[PDB]
């Protein structure tokens, strides 16, 4: 009389990681599960957990893994995963490291708004005035911020690192009692490049 | 024109295509030195006369990580110690961040860099204690379960993950008792649970000397690990 033999996993991820882009549509397969049995029995295969269970689905099967649900690497970026095989006599689990991929998916947010600043018209050409900053949660160059005017103003310049605006040409209150302008920050991904605007008010201040 | 001047902006950004994290896999307990990451392959030149950025670690907890800017490449630094995977440890991965600041435009860009650290078959089968013993009335029937002593971790246990840590359990033949493998079996080798194999004859023979072996499951099997105890199995008449 032969005693059962579990199934086992042959797959080599288990021995490092899957990785998984966040982009991946919905009800995509992500990999397949792999599995001998010494005595040649028909597998059936499945994912255990409450969390892993609403993200990843398994084809009982064939072991293909398919997305359930949206994966977003800014929400969460890694999942431990069991996966399980059986043999109708007995069930064997094995936990992968699931490394979600990024994907340059949000454009920047403005910090402190909203913003405003009166200065005189006296101010010196050169004057540091007021600092915009926003930040970015992707990563790398979709994480990396660049500031500008859209479109550029003649009175005035933003640094397109540091957020900082200066003056740059001399004012006249009698012409223009205030600015209204648009600054633009945007990520630097290089296909897909995200970004958002926040005004800024200049306002110009009488010496007379 | 408009965009003119976006060369200034292209040091630091990656000189590849892909995904912006870097993941790369090395083994638990590789020796100091060990690259990491042979090439960030990021934009320009750190170091030397003229460098058009400025490369560093950041989040390099207890500096696993070190950084040869100029080459960009990314090495273990395990000078006194071992990067073990295993408990008390539990290092299965380290992940650090390169901060590249670009010179000409000020802007930073940090690129993430993941090392996933595999597990190796570095520890064997220990067992909780130096040897196990069992009582069994001589009247047992054969077929009977009579030593259930390696059930909840009390039997052989291995720190390694997966298959590298599970355990099977196998009977030897004694040289010293020979019968006590004919008349003992462990029909299910992942329990270790020893089982009446042949009717007992206390007017015969009152003790055994059992030799079990316990192995992992490594997926080489010249890379697999043994250790061995003794089951002493006394027979009782009253
Ligand atoms: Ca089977
Ligand atoms: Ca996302
Ligand atoms: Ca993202
Ligand atoms: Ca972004
Ligand atoms: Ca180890
Ligand atoms: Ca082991
Ligand atoms: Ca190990
Ligand atoms: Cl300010
Ligand atoms: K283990």
């Amino acid at each position: 009389m032969q005693v059962n033999r579990l199934p086992f996993f042959t797959n080599h991820f288990f021995d490092t990681y899957l990785l998984i882009s966040e982009d991946t549509p919905v009800g995509s397969s992500v990999t397949q599960l792999l599995a001998r049995d010494m005595d040649n029995d028909p597998l059936v295969f499945g994912v255990s957990g409450e969390e892993a269970s609403r993200f990843f689905a398994v084809e009982p099967d064939t072991g293909v893994v398919w997305l359930r649900q949206p994966l977003d690497r800014e929400t969460k970026s890694e999942f431990t995963v069991e996966f399980s095989v059986s043999d109708h006599q007995g069930v064997i689990t094995r936990k992968v490291n699931i490394q979600v991929g990024d994907v340059n998916d949000n454009a920047p947010t403005f910090h402190n708004q909203p913003y405003s600043v009166r200065i005189p018209e006296n101010t010196p050409v050169g004057t540091p005035i007021f600092i915009v900053n926003a930040t970015d949660p992707d990563l790398g160059a979709g994480g990396s911020v660049l500031y500008s005017f859209q479109p550029p103003s003649p009175f005035f310049a933003i640094d397109s690192a540091r957020g900082i605006v200066t003056v740059i040409q001399e004012l006249d209150y009698e012409v223009t009692q205030a600015y209204q302008l648009t600054v633009n920050a945007t990520d630097q991904d290089k296909t897909r490049p995200l970004s958002t605007l926040a005004n800024l008010a200049i306002i110009i201040t009488d010496l007379e | 024109m408009q965009y003119d001047d976006d060369w200034q902006y292209e040091d630091c950004k990656l000189a590849r295509g892909g995904p912006p994290a870097t993941i790369v896999a090395i083994d638990e307990e590789s020796r100091n030195g060990t690259i990491l990451v042979d090439n960030m392959l990021i934009k320009g030149t750190a170091g030397g006369p003229d460098p058009t950025i400025e490369l560093s670690l950041k989040d390099n907890v207890d500096y696993w990580v070190l950084l040869d800017p100029v080459k960009q490449m990314l090495f273990l630094n395990s000078t006194g110690r071992v990067l073990d995977r295993d408990p008390p440890m539990n290092i299965h991965s380290i992940v650090v961040q390169v901060q590249c600041v670009n010179k000409k435009v000020g802007t930073v860009i940090y690129h993430e860099v993941r090392i996933v650290v595999r597990d190796r078959n570095d520890n064997s089968p220990t067992f909780k204690h130096e040897s196990y013993y069992a009582t069994v009335n001589e009247l047992t029937p054969v077929g009977t379960t009579i030593f259930t002593g390696f059930s909840g971790d009390n039997g052989a246990t291995d720190i390694d993950d997966g298959p590298n840590g599970q355990i099977e359990y196998v009977i030897q033949y004694n040289p010293e008792d020979p019968t006590s493998n004919d008349t003992f079996e462990i029909p299910l080798m992942l329990t270790g649970n020893v089982v009446l194999r042949k009717r007992l004859n206390y007017e015969d023979k009152t003790r055994y000397y059992v030799i079990i072996q316990a192995n992992d499951r490594a997926q080489n099997l010249n890379e697999r690990r043994t250790t061995t105890t003794t089951l002493t199995v006394d027979l009782e008449h009253h």
